[PDB]
């Protein structure tokens, strides 16, 4: 795989420039969708608004190009918002450092300049992130906007009303230590985006069917071991009365509500039918964690040790059916904070992008929480950004200040490919935007509603501070590992 | 190696209209009084930059003869008026392009003729209904100033532009004759002196 | 396009042709003068209809409206009578033409 | 980008082209020899599209649309993929225009909805039930083929089921769940009977009594199976509970019944049943109430069936059925006892069959109506025309171009008639204009006049769902930017 | 043809652009092998002379060089650089649609920010107000960079100082005459007042004359006919035997029967001088140009003093003292090669030029790329204020401006990615009166190192470049 001193970093640049504009036009609440083909034999014609799925579903070979995958697959799990804009200012600062190559500038240089750049556009970001009195005084139109903001080219146009309401619940009393067992998702086929409502239950009811009592007080649950039931044969009757004698040993304790995770056929089923315990089977991780958490049904291989006292404790739990469906209420929890989000969608693709926007919802609100702290949206705050370092490259002597103004250059791009992908004249609107701000400070920003520009306060359309500091920083670190490689065996 | 000279009726009217449509959308973009002017290059020895529609179609030189007809025309209304080549040619390019769509549609040529000199009746009647013209522009010294804006708004010569105004109305002054209304070519106020 | 509209077959589409064909000259006029070819044409348009004031063009000199009263942006009714009526004949005429013939034919 | 923007839109018209002179009563049929020696006979959109070979994705969303909209209503297969090709085409100008597709697909929202608006406002609705006009739908639907002679059999009996019952499903809209279909080979055409609840067509064998009043039922799906631990359980169990009239299911083991078991399972001589389909094993389940259960064990008293009366008599003769009435929730699909010696008198009575029941749910799911023949495309690219000349901004191009593209479905229909298109279809649109909405083509009598005289007459619905189809998936091909392979 | 004719003008620039500054690249003046052996000049005004152009848009270019040229100063290489900066930049923008009429109005508003900005930042020499030589010194050593008469430039700066009161009455340049034979060295210089014609005659003419009143010749059995008109013209010499002239131009070719009697008569025959040196006469002197003298007898004569011949230092140095103004300064050279004579004569007309505009207009702005870094600054701050695309506009602008001195910097040899960017940052700061020095290759304030140019000339630069660029950009075929 021996390569030369200038095509490996070319060729290396050229691949992530390329990831780039892959994601370049899914931008925006106006973003260009695009199919994911798997060619094969019957590859599903899939597509999406979402470029971090697109991420998640590229195949790159480039080292380059696996560099600014992984960095995207930490911003995703991070935040979960934000990754194509990473990576498109990745790849606008790594074809800024292409251009600058061109006219023999030392990478290093320009590494050097980058750095102090973004400690200017972090600390004006600082300098500029209004705190306002949504997490201080309780404000609800803050939370509004920024769940709307992170909702946007969705389905659930309609009922983001309850998931802000529950966004303001959580920020009044599921703020335990920054709760994030709460993101429950579970939804069906059939029907519309308007099905939005409450739950806090797992969508399993009792196997044995609609005999066993509905309404059950106490609850000691944990995951069983075998399959019940009452020299193959001789091992097997044996076993099958130490086993009874094993669950003898257990059945002092009058569980009602417990889960078995290896499978359950008619046998077990009736042996705890008439021991009066419920199965579920291979049940979500995410609903054993919150089983183990919120009620207090902890994860285990055996039951062994606990024998007296050492069982999980409920409060109430309770299954019915409800709406011609799966539908399973666990009302009287330890405590409320696993609000369930439940939704019956159309097709499957819901499923995924529904749990996926509102996982980035909770983590964003969590992110404002955390720090109330916030930042005008819609290209605001990314020109509010390039104008400070603008100024500091121009009160900033070297080689390093043309580094400095590719790395604005890089910054207001951002905008532009935003603009883009709305089909109104970006370079217009951003000139405008920008000549603007630099007196017409960050007051003013982008409006997409009318293809005009605005006073983006007065929409209030607002991105929490976190997420913007964060991908800032992701971005410029990215850029600049990449950039300080020049030239290793490194591609065919 | 199996060339052939035929032309059906048909792809003729296609050929022709890509005729049309090469050398109007050529001169298209000097419409307007901010249009891209032309820089005419003589094939031997000249060069030249002019943005008057009727001077480039001039000087150039089309094979195409229904280009060479269409340019030898104008040709002709340049004489008549010498204003609105431009629009004359850029229209007449915008028919033809338009009714390629048309042609391709099965409709025969016949009927798209009647049907636009029937639609050109209605625009003529149409606009001699709105005109809010004034009739006073006979003693109109000070209107006679601007009204000549637009054709000298193009350059820098605003400077001194009301001078020439003055001079091209004392000129009219001069020879306003109220029956025929008409200068001849001795009259011509033509002479190019260099420098100054 | 009015008239298009109480129209025999062929002549309405002809003249649904001859409408979008007239629409060519604001269309070459913002263009020229940088602006959207085709945005500035269809707000004007749509400005031209809401108002009666037939007076409402493209301003290519981007002063203040699209009303060249003020800006004395005029023309005779001679001049464009002709310019319309030979377009027409030109496009009439280069229709009715199907066939060119050279002799010294070289096939 | 662009580059492959074209490519879409290529491969979309080209596939829709493919089927383009297909659609209207004298459609012409194709024959493609793309496979391995397919004798390719039809006129039906359908089955050609789903037939053609699918490599782009442009043409898998139209055949997507095609299954949508047959699906959705069962009419105008055809019709929407034509619509689309000719959005498609008509947006190619724009794009080349230089409109960013997004533009586009706003407009084409907006148009969308003012077309679905002035389609129903002023359209023909049925207001009282009025049977009388289903009927006639259906007769022009159901007749000018082999099935025309047999419409007065197989038309009122569907009218019959839909007003058993009036199923409250899609706003009180009697949906595929009337009374479940059953239909067996042989007999005549003139044997078509209805039914009330569950009925089995299975062959059944039983030289005893399978004929009680209580008839209790049970699904056991666990049958006999090659190793007496789970062979003979099954038996008592039955004989406990006391069931006479249980189907048989082979998904254990195709020895089902063995000798021995069919003689302990003789001395109750308990009702024999296989071959079921599986998609009728949850209707069944539903339709009787007890649960789709494969455990013997897990099989007790509560599985115990509702039935009134069970008969294996010999209906129509030769016809060997077991009806059974007043079950829990009966009512799977809409009954037509398809019998007949004939081969024909069986597929094309199903499939009229099939036709009817979708034009008669379609009325129902909206009760208004119009008038085909290419009037409502006509209605559409007149009044969507002159939207764009109210509508401002600079998508009231895309809105004319999508009004205009609108025209294809009346000059196709009257080319397929013979006449000259673009004359008898700007005729149509002068006399739509100066007239009234109803103007159409008249196709299988030689003229254009207006529908008193044909009154061919279609739901509202098939138009609205293959005009909003048609718009959507023209909006989700134009945001198409880029198709990545190697996933 | 917009790219066919954006890459020949670019090309037109490139080829001239190595020759900026006090460093420039040498070139090769080649043709047909057939009189191409080797013709070598730094500046690059006289590349363009000597270029083959094809591109029409390229001859538009060289043509407005040429006016540059011919016009006040040289300037003629940075407005050819500027122009293809410039059409450089309208391709890059226009590669990303933005249509010429916007980049247009853009640069004209950019533009005229420039030159306000460089009005506001001009200084008034001394030398017109409380007479200073140094102002002058530095005035006339910028123009003259790149070359090497450093020895006797005091006698260029002499010529130079005197010209304010005696050698102009508005600006006048035709009375300075430059003439040089071969053989010599830097210590040649002088001053003298006249041409270098000899006698024909002999040695028995005396040096010294009376009085001259100059003129111009007429004219130079078939038998008959040619002794009849040889009595005519010894008739016409006879006449001018009487009209006591003693210098005389002899347009036409006199052989020696008719010299002879001319010298006899006290006319001397200077056969076929320069109009040139005829010229110098007619304005300081007062020998007007006529076509024949049969008719002037006694009003229609010239006009002069004194006129003597003398031989000085091995060649005939003939020196026209004592004629009516004594504002025909000539200076009198001894160079070695063939290109001294055009070198010398094209410096020392340019820096007499820019002279006669410093002591027309005594304002002056310092030079060395700080006038252009601010009017890069002011083009750049108009830039951030006002919406609409042409902000693309006026930031080209300014890059080609900050791109002007950085072919100065690459053409001395230093870096340039550093202290033009050093000169940019600190341009806000360190002001006007920095600027940029190839004596050490850093930045200094550059009030100090003294060296300025003069603001008309430089004015007229950033005039010609805007216009021929915007010239070019508007057309688009053909
Ligand atoms: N209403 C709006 N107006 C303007 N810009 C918006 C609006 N809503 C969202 N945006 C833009 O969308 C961007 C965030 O979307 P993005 O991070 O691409 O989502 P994802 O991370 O899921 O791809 C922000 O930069 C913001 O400027
Ligand atoms: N100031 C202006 N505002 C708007 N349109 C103008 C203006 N000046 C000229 N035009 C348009 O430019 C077109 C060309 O005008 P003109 O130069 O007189 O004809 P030609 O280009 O054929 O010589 C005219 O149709 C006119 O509408
Ligand atoms: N007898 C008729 N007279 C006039 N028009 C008809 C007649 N029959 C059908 N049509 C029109 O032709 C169209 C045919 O629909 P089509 O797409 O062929 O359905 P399918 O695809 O199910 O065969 C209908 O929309 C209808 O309006
Ligand atoms: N000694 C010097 N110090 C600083 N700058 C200089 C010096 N000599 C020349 N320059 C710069 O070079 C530019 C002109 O260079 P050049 O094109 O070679 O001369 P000309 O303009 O006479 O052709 C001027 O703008 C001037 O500022």
């Amino acid at each position: 795989d021996e390569e030369r001193a200038e095509t490996a970093r070319l060729t290396s640049f050229i691949g992530a420039i390329a990831i780039g504009d892959l994601v370049k036009s899914t931008l925006g609440p106006k973003g260009m969708d695009k199919i994911l083909l798997s060619s094969g034999r019957d590859a599903s014609l899939m597509v999406t608004n979402d470029g971090a799925t697109i991420l998640k579903n590229i195949g790159v070979d480039n080292p380059a190009a696996k560099v600014l995958v992984d960095m995207s697959r930490v911003q995703d799990d991070e935040v979960g918002d934000g990754t194509t804009s990473v990576t498109v200012l990745a790849a606008e600062l790594l074809r800024e450092a292409e251009s600058l190559i061109a006219k023999k500038i030392h990478p290093q240089t320009i590494i050097a300049g980058w750095r102090e750049a973004t400690k200017a556009a972090r600390e004006a970001l600082l300098s500029s992130a209004v705190d306002h009195g949504s997490d201080e005084v309780k404000f609800r139109q803050d939370l509004m906007n920024i769940a709307g903001t992170t909702l946007s080219s969705k389905l659930l146009t309609h009922h983001k009303d309850h998931f802000t309401k529950l966004a303001v619940e959580a920020v009044l009393r599921l703020k335990g230590s920054g709760n994030l067992e709460a993101i429950h998702i579970i939804k069906k086929l059939g029907g519309s985006l308007a099905d939005s409502y409450l739950d806090e239950g797992f969508l399993l009811d009792k196997k044995i069917g609609v005999n066993q009592p509905k309404r059950i007080e106490n609850a000691k649950i944990l995951i069983a071991n075998t399959g019940m039931d009452t020299k193959v044969a001789e091992i097997e009757h044996a076993e099958k009365e130490k086993m009874k004698e094993k669950v003898e040993r257990i059945l002092k304790h009058g569980i009602n509500c417990f889960i078995n995770r290896q499978l359950i056929y008619n046998y077990p089923e009736q042996l705890f039918g008439a021991a009066g315990v419920m199965a579920i089977e291979h049940a979500d991780f995410a609903g054993v964690e919150r089983l183990a958490l919120v009620t207090g049904g902890e994860i285990a291989s055996t039951f062994d040790h606990p024998e007296l006292v050492k069982l999980g404790s409920c409060k109430l739990i309770e299954e019915v059916m409800i709406g011609e469906d799966k539908l399973i209420h666990f009302s009287g929890v330890a405590l409320g904070e696993a609000c369930t989000i439940v939704l019956r969608g159309a097709t499957q693709q819901i499923l995924d992008e529904a749990e996926r926007s509102l996982h980035d919802a909770l983590c964003v609100l969590a992110q404002t929480v955390k720090d109330s702290r916030t930042v005008y949206g819609g290209g605001c705050s990314e020109m509010l950004m390039a104008h400070a370092v603008t100024q500091l490259a121009n009160r900033t002597p070297g080689k390093e200040a043309v580094a400095m103004e590719s790395y604005a250059k890089a910054l207001r791009m951002l905008p532009t490919i935003i603009a883009d992908n709305a089909g109104y004249d970006s370079a217009d609107l951003v000139a405008q935007l920008r000549a603007a701000h630099s007196e017409g400070n960050t007051t003013a920003g982008l409006d997409m509603r009318e293809g005009t520009i605005g006073d983006m306060a007065i929409l209030g359309i607002t991105e929490s501070f976190q997420v913007k500091r964060q991908v800032l920083l992701s971005a410029a670190e990215a850029a600049e590992v990449i950039l300080r490689v020049d030239n290793i065996i490194k591609a065919a | 190696q199996d060339r052939k000279s035929r032309l059906m009726g048909l792809e003729a009217l296609k050929s022709h209209i890509m005729a049309a449509k090469a050398v109007a959308n050529t001169m298209r973009t000097s419409l307007g009084p901010n249009g891209l002017d032309k820089m005419m290059v003589d094939k031997d020895g000249d060069v030249t930059v002019t943005n008057d529609g009727a001077t480039i179609l001039s000087m150039m030189d089309v094979d195409h003869q229904i280009a060479k007809l269409m340019v030898e025309l104008s040709k002709s209304q340049d004489d008549e008026i010498g204003d609105g080549t431009t629009g004359v040619v850029v229209l007449a390019g915008a028919l033809l392009e338009e009714a390629e769509q048309l042609l391709d549609r099965g409709i025969h040529p016949i009927r798209i003729a009647d049907g636009y000199e029937q639609a050109a009746r209605v625009a003529i009647e149409h606009l001699d209904k709105i005109s809010d013209s004034v009739l006073v522009d006979i003693k109109d010294t000070e209107p006679l100033i601007q009204t000549a804006k637009t054709t000298l708004g193009s350059k820098v010569v605003n400077s001194c532009h009301r001078q020439m105004a003055e001079i091209a109305v004392n000129a009219v002054l001069t020879v306003a004759d109220m029956e025929r209304r008409d200068v001849d070519f001795e009259l011509i106020k033509v002479e190019g002196k260099v420098g100054g | 396009s009015q008239e298009a509209d109480k129209c025999p077959t062929l002549e309405q589409y002809a003249m649904r042709a001859f409408a979008d064909a007239l629409e060519v000259i604001p269309m070459a006029l913002s263009e020229n003068s940088g602006m959207n070819p085709i945005q500035t044409m269809t707000e004007v348009r749509a400005r031209q209809v809401k108002e009666m004031n037939p007076a409402l063009g493209i301003d290519c000199l981007h002063k203040g409206t699209n009303d060249m009263k003020q800006q004395h942006v005029i023309e005779t009714l001679i001049g464009k009578k002709q310019q319309i009526s030979l377009a027409t004949q030109m496009v009439r005429m280069i229709l009715k033409i199907d066939d060119i013939r050279k002799p010294g034919e070289s096939e | 980008p662009a580059q492959i923007r074209f490519s879409n839109i290529s491969a979309a018209k080209a596939v829709a082209d493919a089927i383009r002179t297909s659609l209207g009563p004298k459609g012409m049929d194709k024959m493609i020899q793309d496979g391995k020696g397919d004798v390719t006979i039809t006129n039906d959109g359908a089955t050609i599209l789903k037939q053609m070979q699918v490599l782009h994705p442009a043409a898998r969303m139209l055949v997507e649309l095609s299954k949508a909209q047959d699906i959705e209503a069962g009419d105008g297969t055809t019709s929407v993929v034509i619509i689309a090709g000719s959005l498609l085409d008509s947006c190619t100008k724009l794009l080349q225009k230089g409109i960013h597709p997004t533009i586009i697909s706003e407009s084409f929202q907006k148009a969308l909805e003012k077309g679905i608006e002035i389609l129903t406002d002023m359209s023909r609705p049925v207001e009282l039930s009025d049977r009388e006009t289903l009927l006639n739908s259906a007769t022009t639907s159901l007749n000018s083929k082999v099935v025309s002679q047999y419409s007065s059999l197989l038309s009122p009996m569907s009218v019959n089921a839909v007003m058993k019952v009036i199923d409250p499903a899609t706003a009180t809209s009697v949906d595929l769940r009337d009374i479940k279909i059953v239909k067996k080979l042989g007999g005549t055409i003139d044997d078509c009977e209805l039914v009330e609840g569950l009925v089995l067509t299975q062959k059944v064998s039983n030289s005893g009594i399978t004929r009680v009043e209580k008839a209790k039922i049970g699904l056991i799906q666990f049958c006999l199976s090659a190793p007496r631990a789970y062979i003979l359980n099954l038996v008592k169990q039955i004989k406990k509970t006391g069931c006479n009239v249980l189907l048989i299911q082979k998904s254990i083991l195709r020895d089902a019944l063995s000798d021995l078991a069919l003689h302990f399972l003789n001395k109750m001589k308990i009702m024999v049943i296989k071959d079921i389909e599986r998609e009728d094993i949850e209707f069944i389940c539903k339709t009787i109430g007890t649960k789709p259960v494969a455990h013997i064990d897990q099989f007790t008293a509560d599985m115990l069936g509702s039935a009134e009366l069970a008969e294996e008599v010999n209906l129509n003769g030769s016809g060997k059925l077991l009806k059974i009435t007043g079950c829990a929730s009966p009512g799977k699909t809409v009954t037509i006892v398809v019998r007949g010696s004939n081969k024909l008198v069986i597929e094309e009575a199903e499939r009229s069959i099939h036709d009817a029941l979708c034009v008669i749910r379609c009325l129902v799911k909206k009760r208004a109506l119009i008038a085909g023949g290419g009037a409502p495309e006509i209605e559409l690219a007149l009044r969507l025309t002159e939207y764009s000349r109210t509508l401002s901004g600079m998508e009231s191009y895309c809105v004319r171009a999508f009004a205009d593209a609108m025209e294809v479905i009346p000059s196709t229909l009257a080319e397929n008639a013979g006449l000259n298109p673009i004359s008898t279809v700007t005729e149509l649109r002068n006399r739509h204009a100066q007239g009234e909405k109803t103007a159409g083509i008249n196709v299988r009598k030689g003229g254009i006049s207006n529908i008193l005289e044909e009154l061919v007459v279609q739901p509202l619905l098939v138009s609205v769902s293959a005009l909003t189809l048609a718009t959507e998936t023209v909006r989700s091909i134009l945001k198409i930017d880029d198709v990545v392979n190697t996933r």
